[PDB]
């Protein structure tokens, strides 16, 4: 049985959202690349570089056109003709559209791709743009998070795989089923917001008995993702378990709404 | 064509130009392009940053206690590095010292993501330019048991598994879906591992990439989530509670037990899955012993790291020395200090960024960063580079230097000054490894030697890791709880104005950050980091980077297959992202 | 002394008396007495439960939607067979149908525990009865490797790792503090495997110690916890949502994911260690397919298991056969029927309790629990036993019978079934089995048969394991999601007199409960167990069970040193919390 | 050498035993191993009979005054004690004489805490807590039905590593295990305050998760780590797999109404 073809490209990035989809449990990244999917084109992990990934590039999304899934990590930068961000020799924007136009969908990991993330952040020097401020003729999942949640990536995968078709979304095109409900919806702290129980400064005795983070400034309030259920690192831990106040950083924008010691 | 001569080199253009571009397995965009001579010696050698975002800008204006959470984005790769490089910068502007856990956590935080790093890059990065992953689907299973049992203790080495591992590899190849493995180099003369070893070392590249995972929960149990885990200016976020009411809320007996579970199996797998692989990747390719040799037989750097003493960054504290070594003399360490503005200065004149002067270098407390892209003539347009222009600007990477002087960072630069400082334990590690191999010392001084100390350093992190979490245990059983100094957390605390300079070292080199502080606002950030180093355009004297120097003088077998370049970049774990911020 | 004939047996309480008290290695408290004549022959024996809880007696007047929660802790090794038997009999009495997964996670719930409980028996249980640890010292590295190797594509067979396991074991024992292996029974000539076999299985014990916890992982995500998870009359509580808002608050394709990759790490383990292992033990314990076959070549018992149509008991759906042999008769595999008051009947004639006529059995519904602790005539007192009196009340256990017979149930007695109702996945691999060991069918009738058989059905339940899993994810991906009927929830929605039976195969054999529900409330409820069945004492008839059976003409050794008899008991797995409830 | 450790069991049902091997980290393997030496326990031990009771003999006698007591179940007082019997005697014999030597106590489970299900009414048995009968020895009650596998590990680690007896409440549980309640730590907690309930099994409240309070969770009453610390190396917990808490960790909460009511 063929598995369905995935061509993964790289604009503007840290690469936080390759390294949080090989962190996954269960299905391990192992078995999806052996097993669930071809990753066709992978700029971190792929053997073949220069011409000859740009052999692969071109062979996969002519073989496969329309038929790919077109995975997308970091972000276009409009600014000096696209040549902050250069892919050989020319602007990655034009790898991305090329790339785009063969896909049957695409998925934007990461709020990076989904919304424009830390380069973004003012005064963007780069005229960093999200994928679907450029691409708008496709259908475009966006996965936000600062990286998203290593199983909720490859979860995602699994239900398009298995039920073959994209997850239903919400309004901004995120899906439902992990990012309809807001991290303080269930956070286990907040017992403690309701009781008017709050760390007021790091390692006070609230701190010590894992009081809320809110006047430390969590932004769990507004931050849509899964955090405070699924977890993190094989349900091991998350923000706000660690003890640190949700950044928000699933948010489009939440470098910029202040420092995250405000509430 | 022209020619000049440096640093022992001759850079000479002439001849066939050939493109690398994208550079894959690397975190990031890089370009390298090189001449070579009828020979198919590499004679010229150029490497091009094809990314920038202008985090150093982005920073302007920001708290300072939030600095560390933007910082930590230049790389998911090195995660935590930039942000511990942010709280270390913030603490030096302002004056505030923390407690001994929040210390001893910060070094287990980064012997955890040098163990880790070190890991992925062994395997999923450079591992493929040495095994032949096509190759191990000749390989025997009982012969590749036999070669596995004579290497290493490690469990996992039954004919029967490798027949499956084999088994595997081959149903997903045989319908053409090769996936990562498309369009490779396989069949190359330079792949000279038997079929047998390159079966191993494949069915441990799927290991690691499973175990991988299980190292960083140290990083979620501190730091909440990896990648990116969380800090605080002061200290740590993870309050301690090991027995009173509430420490279900922090972290408790149970949460300290995850984590030495989690280091007594990654000091397992490091030494008995990535040590032996090494060394018999050292076995099978000795010849590159002598090949990629670059300035790590003149010139390196290290800042050193893992102060064991909270708060002292000097000699007596950093458990990973710091130093410096220039003109190839070894016999003379000498000192490193990030605030001499006559040491660390960069240069823009072969970069995209403005100066007012380009043919002068900046300390990073005088830094600019004022992108100009200005690739002059380059064989095709502003959007359409065929041929860089070495004698111009051609990269996103400002060129750092040390007292003018082209250096090498990373695990070799590392492990040549803790040696040649007569650090015993690195002394005896070198000298034990290369008697294994057959090399004389100088055998280090080398692409293949890279990789070796890159496999070393993960063995020496893995048991920093248990001496770390040792001594945070020996506190908590003397009551020693604290995790955070708050007495100048408030902003109104602080100097009107200060400056401070945050280092250490990270898993590709020597890191620093450079803070100023004015109003309660960054006024100043600048960040100059190990790849910055090593992939380092040309200054105005010509000098070559860390990345350039070793590329030359390397034979290429086939010109339109680059093996021999990628292996010797690889050898450096290049950080793009890092290296442009 | 007196001597008579019952099923083939002359039981002669005659020669020396052995009491073994306690008998460990078993879940809860159990005491054994045998007579053994001047050959050292089993002549007579005496199976005693030395527990009482009386959960039947705790259940009168609860709610019978709680009632799943009460008996689940009947036993916390058999943990969640109760539970499910209970939602069985409460929905049957109140005429409840479960939606399709409902019923689908229900067999995934059983699956899981035959192969977590299979497991767990087979090394930390029984696994010292046919292994000698202390040997394993004496074993070399690598002919263990080489055995294992032989046997089995199990990764985890290097000579350094066998080296590494014998270490341990003698850093445990060289301060002689050796723990469980303390004053044991090593060296006994029962001890038949060689020392790498010795290693091997020591080894597997330790890698089945480690890996059984996660096996459990599958409860804990549609239960909760385990031990003991969660159910409902109705369905099961764990509600589904893979594709809207707030899946993170229902088991969602992540929660799947998670036990898919448990499932396939269970199968995995199960048929590449246990397995071999266990056709191990049988190749060098031939000897013992003679030993121990009591009544499993006269009468066996299933009701049967793993509804797969929904809410239909019958025998086209249930994949786990049930039935009925007696008179060594298995070419008649004869219908049971749980309501038929002449089937099933316990008998207290020889146990702690009172019935009006104890010369007659007592069919479930008609069942009473009324503890009469009246030990008579004991050699001793009765607050200190030297010996019980096996002519009259001598257990805690109560003696079930089916149509008067004596039964044994469990894995070789589902075996028997299965293959003589002609399921041909059981008479291929029993045929596979008994020919890899050169013995005849009538091989598995026999203390070795019960392990051989307790291995094949943990393959099996693996196998089946998948299969449920299909099943749900086939549903979710028609849009089938449903997990609870609720339209007969409220007491006020029940009929004002009714009664149900619940049944299934539990690890250890058949299970049923017994409920009658009058004006809301429990008003009866029977359990007869499956080591109720096989621990029994014996009934007015003088008719053993099938432990007593089972240890006829046993030879010993060494008298004082219970081997033999130790290895026929720990072979039905005996569950004493179970047998008294 | 390693702390001696001798582990009874009365009238259980071997969920604690179960548990205790459940653990993630340490590992119960490592446990026995190298952080205890698990002296005598029924489930495990090779020797049986005669054999067993001379370890058990040897080993009080040998560390008298030396090594933790682990106490699983509970002694029933009803006929003579002969609801319980090993070695031909009451059981509760066995407990006094383990008990007399022992440094400490630790009472696993809510059997040997509280009761659990024997004492639940009417208690056939009279199945009595160990502190009822052993009145002159420090008792560390871990109660739960059973507790949760890396808490009864957390607990051992604590003693070994700290060389001390973790500080309890005063109902003697562990303060960092027990100190504060399930609904203190619940992730469903938001809905909770919002007045957002389950009303019937898989409704639409159920399928987003919901709180659990009005299918009769006793999450409110009931002092654990299960919302926090988890069950089965933090995989779930009653609540977040969609049944309400039963309070098992509390005295006497078979006998406190129907879980199902609030
Ligand atoms: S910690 Fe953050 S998300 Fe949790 S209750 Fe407090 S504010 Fe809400
Ligand atoms: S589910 Fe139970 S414990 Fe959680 S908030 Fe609701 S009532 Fe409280
Ligand atoms: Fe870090 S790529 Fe993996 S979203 Fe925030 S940086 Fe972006
Ligand atoms: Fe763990 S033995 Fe199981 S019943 Fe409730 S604690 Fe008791
Ligand atoms: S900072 Fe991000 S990782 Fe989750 S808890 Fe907040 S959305
Ligand atoms: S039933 Fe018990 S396991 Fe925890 S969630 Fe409630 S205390
Ligand atoms: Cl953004
Ligand atoms: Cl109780
Ligand atoms: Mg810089
Ligand atoms: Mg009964």
């Amino acid at each position: 049985k063929p598995r369905i073809p995935v061509v993964w490209i790289h604009g503007l990035e840290c690469t936080c959202c390759t390294e949080s989809f090989i962190r996954s449990a269960h299905p391990l990244a192992k078995d999806v690349i052996l097993s669930l999917i071809s990753l066709d084109y992978d700029d971190t992990l792929m053997a073949a570089a220069g011409t000859q990934a740009e052999e692969v590039f071109e062979d996969i999304i002519t073989q496969y056109n329309g038929k790919y899934i077109l995975a997308v990590e970091g972000n276009p930068p409009l600014g000096e003709q696209g040549m902050f961000c250069i892919s050989s020799g020319r602007p990655f924007i034009e790898k991305l559209k090329r790339a785009a136009a063969g896909a049957s969908a695409i998925i934007a990991w990461g709020t990076c791709a989904s919304w424009g993330c830390v380069q973004a952040a003012r005064p963007n020097p780069t005229q960093a743009t999200p994928i679907d401020k450029v691409i708008t003729d496709k259908p475009i999942i966006k996965v936000p998070g600062c990286p998203p949640i290593p199983d909720v990536m490859s979860a995602i995968i699994t239900y398009m795989v298995t039920f073959d078709r994209l997850p239903d979304v919400d309004r901004m095109g995120r899906p439902l089923m992990f990012y309809g409900q807001r991290i303080h919806d269930k956070c286990y702290r907040r017992a403690h917001f309701d009781a008017g129980e709050f760390v007021q400064s790091w390692d006070d005795d609230a701190a010590r008995k894992g009081y809320c983070l809110y006047k430390m400034g969590c932004k769990g309030p507004t931050t849509y993702n899964a955090c405070s259920s699924t977890r993190w690192n094989d349900g091991v831990s998350f923000p706000i378990q660690s003890g640190h106040g949700c950044l928000g950083c699933a948010e489009n924008g939440f470098w910029d709404r202040g420092s995250f010691y405000s509430r | 064509s022209t020619q000049y001569e440096t640093q022992g080199y001759t850079i000479n253009n002439a001849g066939r130009r050939l493109v690398v571009d994208p550079i894959t397995r690397i975190e990031g965009h890089m370009r390298c392009e090189v001449n070579i001579n009828d020979q198919n010696v590499i004679t010229n050698a150029v490497s091009c940053g094809t990314m920038f975002r202008g985090l150093e800008i982005i920073l302007q204006g920001r708290d300072p206690r939030d600095a560390w959470a933007f910082v930590e984005r230049i790389c998911g790769v090195c995660t935590g590095v930039h942000a511990l490089a942010s709280v270390y910068a913030i603490e030096d502007a302002i004056g505030i010292k923390v407690p001994d856990n929040a210390n001893i956590i910060r070094n287990i935080m980064l012997a955890t993501l040098w163990c880790h790093d070190h890991l992925v890059h062994f395997y999923q990065l450079a591992g493929m330019d040495w095994i032949d992953v096509l190759d191990a689907l000749k390989a025997d299973p009982r012969k590749t048991s036999e070669l596995a049992q004579s290497l290493s203790s490690w469990p996992k080495s039954s004919p029967g598994y490798f027949f499956d591992v084999q088994n595997r590899l081959k149903k997903f190849v045989e319908g053409g879906q090769l996936g990562i493995f498309r369009n490779g180099y396989w069949g190359h003369p330079q792949y000279k591992l038997p079929p047998e070893a390159n079966l191993m070392g494949f069915a441990h590249y799927l290991e690691a990439l499973d175990f991988q995972r299980e190292i960083v929960k140290i990083h979620a149990v501190f730091g909440g989530k990896n990648p990116h885990p969380n800090w605080i200016v002061g200290g740590m976020p993870c309050a301690i509670n090991i027995d009173e009411s509430g420490a279900v809320g922090a972290v408790n007996m149970e949460r300290l037990n995850l984590v030495q579970s989690i280091i007594t199996r990654t000091a397992d797998f490091i030494n008995n899955v990535m040590i032996p692989d090494a060394l018999a990747i050292g076995q099978f390719n000795k010849p590159w012993s002598e090949i990629g040799t670059g300035l790590s037989d003149k010139c390196v750097l290290s800042y050193g790291a893992f102060p064991d003493i909270a708060n002292d960054f000097g000699e007596k504290s950093l458990l990973m020395p710091g130093g410096a070594v220039i003109n190839g003399d070894f016999n003379n360490v000498l000192p490193v200090d990030l605030v001499d503005p006559q040491q660390v200065q960069e240069f823009v004149d072969h970069a995209w960024y403005r100066y007012p002067n380009d043919q002068v270098g900046r300390h990073p407390f005088d830094g600019i960063t004022d992108p100009w892209y200005n690739p002059g003539d380059v064989k095709g347009s502003d959007t359409n580079i065929q041929q860089l222009n070495e004698q111009e600007r051609y990269s996103w990477i400002k060129a750092p230097r040390w007292r003018g002087n082209a250096m090498e960072v990373g695990p070799l630069a590392r492990t040549l000054i803790a040696y040649h400082k007569g650090d015993a334990a690195t002394v005896e590690s070198v000298d034990r490894m290369m008697s294994a191999l057959n090399l004389p010392l100088s055998g280090i001084q080398s692409t293949l030697g890279r990789i070796l100390c890159r496999a070393h350093e993960a063995q020496w992190a893995a048991g920093k890791l248990q001496y770390f979490f040792d001594k945070l245990m020996t506190n908590l059983k003397n009551g020693n709880l604290a995790t955070a100094s708050t007495e100048k957390w408030e902003p109104a605390t602080w100097p009107t104005e200060c400056r401070g300079v945050g280092f250490t070292e990270a898993p590709r080199g020597a890191l620093g950050h450079w803070a100023a502080i004015r109003d309660g606002k960054i006024d100043l950030y600048q960040c100059v980091v190990p790849t910055t180093w090593n992939a380092s355009p040309r200054d105005p004297k010509g000098q070559i980077g860390a990345y350039e120097a070793a590329l030359m003088n390397t034979k290429m077998a086939i010109p339109e297959q680059p093996l021999e370049i990628l292996r010797t970049l690889h050898s450096f774990d290049p950080c793009l992202a890092c290296s442009t911020h």
